[PDB]
């Protein structure tokens, strides 16, 4: 994800 | 009293604006492009909020990420409703200072039903005389109220973490007994509304290139990847009563 990335 | 209560307070986010042009009239497109943006900003905030939750770094990273994406709408709804209770005594919908809904914005945004529902919730804060500390501890638990039927990566930790969150809510309460059934009743009622909103955003997303509404980076992804899971029964909420 692009979620996994900024988290 | 405890350490716990200091934390929820301390970590509780601040005012978050939507940057809406309160001057031009109320198009659907204008309205919903700002809610999507409001969603986007508050999400960031739920993330930095949640990372600082007590016990939160006990879960597998993927569990953390999951638990957040699944429950964000549910949380959003809750604090929104506190906000609308506390500022405007539940007379209107307080999404943000610059984005307060009135019946007109309610009907023009096309969420009248769901909006009616969330105004009912806001009222319930008042009807049930909800203390600020009851609000915070209730909010904390809502993050732990929604999982895949399949189950999380480290399910034991979750069960544990949650149990202690229910405990703290009971602690901040303790014929008092009926307060719990009420508060659990109240949390339970958050889940239907979050589903209705899931559906509309979902619908909305799909029709969005063809109605001219702006879906931010993080918006488009969460809605199309994780929301469908919920709506297909793969991911259920934990209910207190049946
Ligand atoms: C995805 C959709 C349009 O963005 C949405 O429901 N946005 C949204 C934004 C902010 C807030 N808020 O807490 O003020 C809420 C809601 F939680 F109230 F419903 C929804």
């Amino acid at each position: 994800s692009s979620f996994r990335d900024w988290y | 009293q405890p350490i716990f209560l200091n934390v929820l307070e301390a970590i509780e986010p601040g005012v978050v604006c939507a940057g809406h042009d309160n001057n031009q009239p109320d198009s659907f497109a204008a309205l919903l492009s700002s809610l999507n943006e409001l969603g986007e900003r508050q999400l960031v905030h739920v993330v930095k909020w949640a990372k600082a939750l007590p016990g939160f770094r006990n879960l597998h990273v993927d569990d953390q990420m999951a638990v957040i994406q699944y429950s964000w709408m549910g949380l959003m709804v809750f604090a929104m409703g506190w906000r609308s209770f506390t500022n405007v005594n539940s007379a209107m919908l307080y999404f943000a200072p610059d984005l307060v809904f009135n019946e007109y914005r309610m009907h023009k945004s096309r969420m009248y039903s769901q909006c009616v529902r969330m105004r009912h919730l806001s009222q319930e804060f008042g009807w049930l005389q909800i203390t600020p500390q009851e609000f915070l501890c209730m909010k904390a638990l809502l993050l732990f109220s929604i999982i895949p039927v399949d189950g999380l990566k480290n399910q034991k930790f979750f069960d544990e973490l949650r149990m202690n969150y229910i405990k703290e809510l009971d602690r901040i309460i303790a014929s008092c007994s009926r307060r719990f059934y009420q508060l659990t009743k109240l949390l339970d009622s958050v889940q239907p509304i979050a589903r209705e909103l899931h559906q509309f955003a979902f619908d909305l997303l799909i029709k969005s290139h063809m109605v001219s509404v702006d879906f931010p980076e993080m918006m488009a992804e969460i809605i199309s990847v994780q929301v469908p899971k919920i709506l297909s029964g793969k991911v259920k909420p934990i209910y207190f009563h049946t």
